């Protein structure tokens, strides 16, 4: 099949799917994320050509309303596309200095991940670019000044992957372990350390969550940071790094995970950062959860492992997600200091989680970050972020 | 000092005022808009095409000095799929000012796109030592709408 239609739903609600896109409007299947892309270092101009290549492909699609959907591994379709921008990337990275080289398969690299979004477990397109994806960022690695180690720990009969960003092996280093979203993976976030965590000297540790990525094999259960639980213990055998300082940083869901670990590791953390984590509200909110746009159904579908969906059913399980309805937040405070911030409207998180998140923490504050300028309103708040993690750190 | 001819005619907007976020926050380059009068998009400066979009709404270029020129009709123009534009020149092409590159249907255009403003900006605005933006009515391929000192 193709991406959008991979997901088996049930007669009954693929209907409420078709209400809801004649709803939105909106011509593409994919949540299309224009400034993230940018900000993790895809080019701006090159992104736009690459959505032309494929708005303008007149190929079949799975539905004409989304210039998204086309079927078949050729030109049109999204994976092919970004793929092509993938090669060309890396294929001129053959002739570059070393610096040069890499930043060139890098950002190959991540265009390979796009190539895959939003990653569905069944997508055979999205997982050679995946594999594309890893490779690319393997070789990338070897070409940079910067250590990035892949790393392998045993787990549940099977292993974890975790990727080692250090800026050198010469003294022990503080290390973050960082977490992105349900439709990220692990390697789209090289900027976050090469220009902000690398610069004060900070190892980065990337980890994904289980259903996603490198950590697909394992399931998306109760207990969904025992993985980042594993890599925690894992620290006191890896030379490079300060097992004694340990931060974390988590974006999205993966946030929601981080303040999770947060109060099950209060003695082994430092300290804590999130970023547009869905903490309450959302889980919170049926009406808005069988509402949003088909794309992120077909994540949720896909990383809670199911065979057929019930929009109507899904919204129900997605309460527990919630921190309030697991407990983590309602009595008892975490030691570890937690800094929860989000964009000003962010349907996902909105000052109130940032709220709970800061309360049931020991000297965590919640501080939004404004849409004036939402790039210049960020890197800001980001580099404060850092400086306070530096400081917690130390 | 290199003049940059308006690409199209009509009233120059700041770029900031576009609806869309990466060109409205200078993320693709700095410059201008253009709410476009006319039906045609022609070289800015004198150089070589650079790249040309397959929806035929939007190119690139490289002035002989060195500037890089990126011209976009419209916001979120790429979903009309090429409709309502023609392709004139090809990526490599030289060109001079003023030199056809597309040709479009306003009237169709005023009608389904979200938005008709037109960016006209600066993508290596790195290697570029100063950008004053011009403001008023431009005609296509004569009245100039910034000046860069490469």
């Amino acid at each position: 099949k193709e991406t959008s239609a991979l997901t088996q739903y049930m007669p009954t609600s693929q209907s409420l799917l078709d209400e809801i896109k004649e709803k939105n409007g909106f011509s593409w299947y994919r949540n299309l994320r224009r400034l993230q892309w940018v900000w993790q270092g895809v080019d701006p101009i090159e992104q736009e050509q690459v959505l032309a290549r494929i708005a303008s492909s007149k190929h079949s699609r799975t539905d004409e309303q989304w210039l998204d959907t086309v079927m078949g591994y050729h030109s049109g379709n999204w994976a092919y596309e970004w793929t092509r921008l993938g090669m060309e990337h890396q294929k001129r990275a053959g002739e570059m200095t070393n610096e040069a080289a890499s930043e060139a398969l890098f950002s190959a690299s991540l265009c390979y991940s796009i190539a895959g979004y939003p990653h569905l477990k069944s997508d055979n397109l999205a997982i050679q670019a995946q594999v594309l994806a890893n490779s690319a960022y393997l070789e990338a690695a070897k070409k940079s000044k910067y250590i990035i180690k892949q790393l392998e720990i045993p787990f549940e009969k099977g292993k974890i992957t975790a990727h080692l960003h250090l800026t050198n092996t010469d003294k022990p280093h503080p290390v973050v372990i960082v977490s992105a979203g349900l439709d990220s993976l692990q390697t789209d976030m090289w900027r976050l350390f090469r220009d902000h965590l690398a610069k004060h000297d900070i190892a980065m540790l990337t980890v994904d969550m289980p259903s996603v990525g490198y950590s697909s094999k394992y399931p998306l259960t109760e207990d969904y940071s025992r993985l980042h639980q594993a890599v925690l213990n894992e620290l006191f055998s890896i030379p490079y790094v300060d097992h004694h300082r340990v931060g974390l940083i988590g974006f999205r869901f993966g946030g929601n995970a981080m303040v999770r670990l947060s109060f099950l590791e209060q003695e082994k953390i430092k300290a804590c950062v999130i970023l547009g984590a869905p903490i309450h509200d959302i889980f919170a909110s049926p009406q808005k959860l069988q509402q949003m746009p088909k794309m992120y159904l077909d994540v949720l579908a896909s990383r809670l492992g199911k065979s057929v969906v019930d929009i109507y059913s899904l919204s129900g399980q997605m309460a527990a997600w919630s921190l309030k309805v697991q407990g983590f937040l309602s009595s008892r405070k975490t030691k570890v200091p937690i800094l929860a911030m989000s964009l000003e409207g962010d349907p996902v998180s909105p000052y109130s989680d940032n709220q709970m998140v800061a309360f049931f923490s020991t000297y965590g504050k919640a501080k939004k970050i404004s849409s004036k300028t939402i790039t210049q309103g960020y890197e800001q708040s980001l580099d404060l972020a850092i400086k306070w993690l530096e400081d917690e750190l130390l | 000092a290199i003049e940059i001819i308006a690409p199209l005619s009509g009233e120059i907007v700041n770029i900031e005022d576009v609806p869309d976020v990466v060109f409205a926050e200078k993320i693709v380059g700095d410059g201008i808009a253009i709410k476009p009068t006319g039906n045609k998009m022609v070289a800015p400066v004198n150089g070589t095409i650079g790249k040309i979009f397959e929806t035929n709404h939007a190119f690139s270029i490289e002035s002989d000095d060195g500037v890089e020129l990126f011209v976009h009709f419209g916001i979120d123009t790429v979903e009309l799929k090429g409709e309502g534009f023609t392709r004139i020149a090809e990526e490599g092409q030289t060109v001079k000012a003023g030199d056809t590159v597309i040709e479009f249907d306003l009237a169709l255009l005023e009608e389904k796109a979200k938005s008709t403003l037109t960016p006209v900006v600066i993508s290596n605005m790195d290697e570029i030592k100063e950008l004053n933006k011009l403001s008023g009515s431009v005609v296509v391929g004569e009245t100039p709408v910034l000046r860069v000192t490469k």
